């Protein structure tokens, strides 16, 4: 159901838990 | 019903943080913004905002009931939210939404025609042959009623007569007429087609339903069908698996020469 990555994919992943979201002023 | 720009000038559909920041930095001005649906937490959204000193901030937007919530504040629509932080209150201290960044929408500026009849060229001339339904790019029209064109299915280039073609609307996707492209079928039908009519290593490409400007390459292995995301850059290229290409046709050639899945190459598009 998800997109797949090809065999030669060069995407270096980043963890969602490290992504910082912010709040408006 | 809001002071926001039209949605298609700032809504990117489903999009991850990396591509969103790439698009905002390509835009380049402080105050540039877009809204996306979270790729990792679907059903929730993100306002991505280019601030000073090349920093991009991302604000989560929660869809609760029929409304959208950000910082605990309620908005009837994403447009109302954008209007609010463009013209009513600041988003960060001393900063407001200023420049909407549009998703890379595919446009074809060249004239296109469609064959209403098949045609067999006269041999050893500049004419080209074609099938009913073939689409053409028109490069120029001569006063003999003839046109110098490229046939999108075959990529042959040459003369055809206007009496055998009709005009094509500017709205059709630029890949219409390519043998591997299906611009009207649904996701479900692409799966069904590859299972019934397609063979192993058959493939097709269609536009994404969830990300304006994206395309999906459907590929059939021995056991299942896999979908790969093709994403345009703001620089007239396409990205798949972190690799960059001048055209989707180039992606197809690449994966005819390199394995797309371990033990598989692209063979032939599913007939259309």
């Amino acid at each position: 159901s998800d997109y797949a990555e090809p065999m030669d994919a060069v995407v270096k992943p980043r963890n969602e838990e490290e992504n910082i979201y912010s709040v408006p002023h | 019903g809001s002071t926001a720009p039209p949605t298609n000038q700032w809504y990117h559909g489903k999009l991850d943080r990396t591509i969103a920041e790439e698009r905002l930095r390509q835009a380049g001005k402080s105050g540039s913004y877009l809204i996306r649906e979270s790729d990792r937490r679907p059903g929730s959204f993100v306002l991505s905002f280019l601030s000073q000193m090349n920093v991009v901030n991302h604000f989560r937007i929660i869809a609760m009931s029929g409304d959208y919530y950000i910082g605990g504040r309620r908005f009837s629509s994403l447009s109302d939210l954008i209007g609010y932080y463009s013209h009513v209150s600041s988003l960060l201290k001393g900063e407001k939404l200023l420049y909407p960044v549009a998703p890379p929408e595919p446009v074809e500026d060249r004239r296109r025609v469609r064959a209403i009849l098949p045609y067999t060229k006269v041999p050893d001339t500049d004419e080209i042959s074609f099938l009913k339904g073939d689409m053409f790019i028109v490069h120029n029209e001569l006063e003999d009623g003839w046109m110098w064109v490229t046939n999108l299915r075959t990529d042959e280039q040459g003369l055809i007569v206007e009496d055998l073609v009709e005009e094509v609307g500017r709205e059709e996707d630029p890949h219409e007429g390519k043998i591997w492209f299906h611009g009207k079928i649904s996701k479900q039908e692409a799966y069904n087609l590859l299972m019934t009519v397609g063979q192993v290593s058959s493939f097709l490409v269609r536009p994404s339903d969830n990300t304006p400007g994206d395309y999906s390459l459907y590929f059939r292995t021995n056991e299942n069908i896999q979908r790969f995301k093709i994403s345009p850059t703001p620089n007239n290229q396409f990205m798949m698996g972190g690799r960059y290409y001048n055209s989707i046709g180039d992606i197809i050639d690449h994966y005819r020469k390199e394995q797309i899945v371990e033990g598989y190459y692209l063979k032939e598009p599913v007939p259309m």
